[PDB]
């Protein structure tokens, strides 16, 4: 239980690919190690713990970690990443076999999973709900994860980054970013601009 | 078998002295207060191994702690600064039981140099583009939440009175409405996607809900405008032919 580090504060992996989250520790005494995950909205929750009860530990949500004493490591793996694995992950160490007595945490690894968009028809669309006041949002949606949305240049125009929604029942996922302004000389058809696909429909 | 913290967010002014409680129903000898910052994981401020006992963590500087009864663990910031702006996490455990830590569920605290800067969010919804509906037979409604400081909001979607999680994405971080102003205000957007038939059925109801967390009733102002208190701002829209 002296210290812990998690090299790699941010990991982005394709849906279905291998997940690996680093953990290394130093301990003057026998160490006991723990992995916690923190889902976007909720709190911290035990994924798995190691006690001197066996080397390869199996934990919740399809994860596993190996206690390799000869590298001072306890890396977290899952063979095939699921959208629902997106979260922050923390490695801790304790002098107690059960994690009763103080835990020292590492700094966290933010895991981001990249959806595999199957059949992309990218497009920019104009939405205005006719409650209509200081109103006009533009939706760039249904693009491939190759595509990143770059920030604004005109500092009085707002673009939000891409986000990924999943309509579970139709095994259908899709990416979107939103853009808006109150400015009268602002058009959906020239609002987004960057790393953008020719086949964009309108 | 829960550890409860006193408030889920709070707002406070630079220089003020602040008190967070934590409480637990498991008869636990051990209680800990950490803080959580991006890039820095969890850092232990203070802990306590019995009633009336205390001991500095890795970063006690600026803080003080109070264990009065076996069930309570209060953390106290001697004088708010913006580097005590953080998410504070309490945990408790038993010496004897083999179960480890139970964590509370956070309190976010933001500290500002001027209480007049806090605002609720105005919440508009935007109805799908006709052109999406025809090209794809789906229907994306967008919610914007705007004019909030500080970044304390919780946006949810509700479809005929039942909340929904399938078909939703919300910005993980908000953007700065005015990127120069140190204490610039904030906006957040979310999306709700449904099959166009759903959208083309005025028996179906959608509401964008935005729970904000600002000033508590104890706080003191009189600007002409409503006291920016914890609240739910919604907006809605019905199905359409």
């Amino acid at each position: 239980m002296q210290s812990v580090t998690q090299l790699g504060s941010h990991v982005s992996v394709s849906e279905g690919a291998l997940v690996l989250l680093r953990c290394n520790y130093s301990s003057s005494v026998p160490p006991y190690l723990f992995w916690y995950v923190q889902y976007p909205n909720q709190g911290l929750q035990l994924l798995l713990k190691y006690t001197s009860a066996a080397t390869l530990v199996k934990g919740i949500n399809g994860f596993e970690a190996e206690f390799k004493k000869s590298e001072t490591s306890f890396h977290l793996t899952k063979p095939s990443a699921h959208m629902s694995d997106a979260a922050e992950y923390f490695c801790a160490v304790s002098e107690s076999p059960f994690g009763n007595e103080k835990l020292t945490f590492g700094t966290g690894t933010r895991l981001t999973i990249i959806p595999n968009i199957q059949n992309p028809d990218p497009a920019v669309y104009q939405l205005r709900d006719s409650k209509s006041s200081d109103k006009s949002v533009c939706l760039f949606t249904d693009f491939d994860s190759q595509t990143n949305v770059s920030q604004s240049k005109d500092s009085d125009v707002y673009i939000t980054d891409k986000c990924v929604l999943d309509m579970r029942s139709m095994d259908f996922k899709s990416n979107s970013a939103v853009a808006w302004s109150n400015k009268s000389d602002f058009a959906c058809a020239n609002a987004f601009n960057n790393s953008i696909i020719p086949e964009d429909t309108f | 078998v829960k550890v409860t913290q006193s408030s889920r967010y709070l707002v406070k002014r630079t220089g003020e002295k602040v008190f967070l409680e934590c409480v637990q129903d498991m008869d636990h000898e051990n209680m800990f207060w950490y803080r959580q910052d991006p890039g820095l994981g969890l850092r232990l401020i203070y802990f306590s191994y019995d009633v009336k006992m205390k001991e500095k963590g890795d970063i006690p500087e600026g803080y003080s702690v109070s264990r009065e009864k076996k069930e309570r663990f209060s953390l106290i910031l001697e004088s708010a600064s913006t580097n005590q702006t953080s998410m504070y996490l309490c945990a408790s455990s038993s010496t004897g039981l083999p179960y480890g830590y139970t964590f509370g569920s956070g309190t976010r605290l933001t500290v500002v140099e001027d209480l007049n800067k806090v605002f609720p969010p105005e919440v508009a919804v935007f109805e799908p583009s006709e052109a999406e509906i025809s090209h794809t037979q789906k229907a994306t409604l967008v919610c914007l939440a705007t004019g909030f400081f500080p970044d304390h909001v919780e946006l949810s979607w509700w479809v005929n009175g039942k909340e929904v999680h399938s078909g939703v994405c919300t910005d993980p971080q908000p953007l700065k409405e005015q990127p120069a102003l140190n204490d610039s205000r904030y906006s957040l957007s979310s999306r709700l996607r449904v099959s166009a038939t759903f959208w083309q059925n005025p028996r179906n109801h959608f509401r964008c809900q935005v729970q904000f967390y600002g000033l508590s009733e104890n706080d003191e102002w009189t600007q002409d405008r409503a006291k920016p208190v914890t609240q739910i701002v919604s907006a809605e829209a019905w199905g359409r032919a």
